[PDB]
């Protein structure tokens, strides 16, 4: 299976630098062209750059927005592609992608990766405190208040429920951000059933887990 | 440093619906060695990465239902689907990779079906939350169409509008449905003074809001 996994993301302040890392798998690396991309939240796609293949010498070309500040590498005993963004802005706040671009023969991006968020910002890393939402079908929450920054994955039971799972969007407020989740069961399997709200933020290393007692 | 534009910027279309989305190039994208047009279609459904829908303008990527059709040459390209379904909300990217590569702006396609009114729930604030001194009132509306919706919330009967912050998720890919929060907060000692919390749905499904309430004091 062809497999991108980018890392490297997260908060930065102002002026900071961050090198992003895509490794690799499944596909014979030196073959192909290798883009990045970026998605500000909410907005389009923008191409940044890219490194080329062997047979072209891996040269690389960059977007006019990012050219001069930013510089693509590979590592090709290791499969992995690397971003190392400078000077960094509020405009480079954003989810960003690596794409296995070109062979040579066919021109698309066929694979990418999950992406990583990046986010530009001097406010300071807080993690969320987390609270249980308690009651044909029946409806259960939590409320993830006050973290910086995004991202948080919430599941429900380690993931054992998703089909009436809605996770909300966040909103940022005075430096901190919340949202909730809820999700909806059969009556007739609650409350036999422990349904419980896995909420983690790797920025804070918090991994929380809380269980939805009747209430 | 081409640069890549597309129409209309939204759709909205019921399912079976034939749709025509339109991408154009500042300059012919046509390879004159290969005879094919750099020009390819991206899908992005909410929350995931793009995914590969169509390159050289017309060659359909393994795998892709064949209700996707590229066409188009030089400058102007379109993305045809010829009966919409549910799973294909997104938004749709043409991308130039003729020199350099540039992305569209997108289409963002969403999904036309009947009127449906939310089911509602209410949640007191959380005795953990309390004991810390904030006071979050949760209230969900689910499963509803269209994602325009009013949200009122009362406190022993009058209105309360400060406080209040309202989220959607992205429409469901399988009933084509929309679902939000609203969340109200106040202090502890505020929500300590009041007794009934109700939040209200009003949506064009009907004159009658779909309700929820509790009374503090019989918690
Ligand atoms: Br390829
Ligand atoms: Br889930
Ligand atoms: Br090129
Ligand atoms: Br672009
Ligand atoms: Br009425």
């Amino acid at each position: 299976e062809v497999k991108l996994v980018e890392s490297g993301g997260g908060l930065v302040q102002p002026g900071g630098s961050l090198r992003l890392a895509c490794a690799t798998s499944g596909f014979t690396f030196t073959d192909y062209y290798m883009s990045w991309v970026r998605q500000p939240p909410g907005k389009a796609l923008e191409w940044l750059g890219f490194i080329r293949n062997k047979a072209k010498g891996y040269t690389t070309e960059y977007s006019a927005s990012v050219k001069g500040r930013f510089t693509i590498s590979r590592d090709n005993s290791q499969s992995s592609l690397y971003l190392q963004m400078n000077t960094l802005r509020a405009e480079d706040s954003a989810t960003y992608y690596c794409a296995r671009d070109h062979d040579g023969y066919y021109e698309r991006f066929a694979y990418w990766g999950q992406g990583t968020l990046v986010t530009v910002s001097a406010a300071k890393t807080t993690p969320p405190s987390v609270y249980p939402l308690a009651p044909s079908m029946v409806t259960l929450g939590c409320l993830v208040k006050g973290y910086f920054p995004e991202p948080v994955t919430v599941t429900w039971n380690s993931g054992s429920l998703s089909s009436g799972v809605h996770t909300f969007p966040a909103v940022l407020q005075s430096d901190l951000y919340t949202l909730s989740s809820s999700v909806t069961v059969p009556s007739s399997t609650w409350p036999s059933e422990t349904v419980t709200c896995n909420v983690a933020h790797p920025a804070s290393s918090t991994k929380v887990d809380k269980k939805i007692v009747p209430r | 440093d081409i640069v890549m534009t597309q129409s209309p910027s939204s759709l909205a279309v019921s399912a079976g619906e034939k749709v025509t989305m339109n991408c154009k190039s500042s300059q012919s994208l046509l390879n004159s060695r290969t005879r094919k047009n750099y020009l390819a279609w991206y899908q992005q459904k909410p929350g995931q990465s793009p995914k590969l829908l169509i390159y050289w303008a017309s060659t359909r990527e393994s795998g892709v239902p064949d209700r996707f059709t590229g066409s188009g040459s030089g400058t102007d390209f379109a993305l045809t689907i010829s009966s919409v379904q549910a799973e294909d909300l997104a938004v749709y990217y043409c991308k130039q990779s003729y020199n350099l590569r540039t992305f569209g702006g997108g289409t963002k396609l969403e999904i036309k079906r009947a009127d449906a009114a939310p089911t509602v729930s209410i949640f007191p604030p959380s005795s953990e939350q309390l004991t810390s001194g904030g006071a979050s009132v949760v209230c969900f509306l689910n499963n509803f169409y269209p994602k325009d919706i009013n949200v009122k919330w009362k406190i022993d009967g009058s209105e309360r509008q400060n406080g209040v912050l309202n989220s959607w998720t992205d429409q469901d890919s399988k009933d084509s449905t929309y679902s939000m929060s609203s969340t109200l907060t106040l202090t502890k000692d505020e929500y300590e003074r009041h007794n009934s919390y109700t939040c209200e749905a009003t949506h064009k499904t009907s004159t009658s809001p779909i309700v929820k309430s509790f009374n503090r004091n019989e918690c």
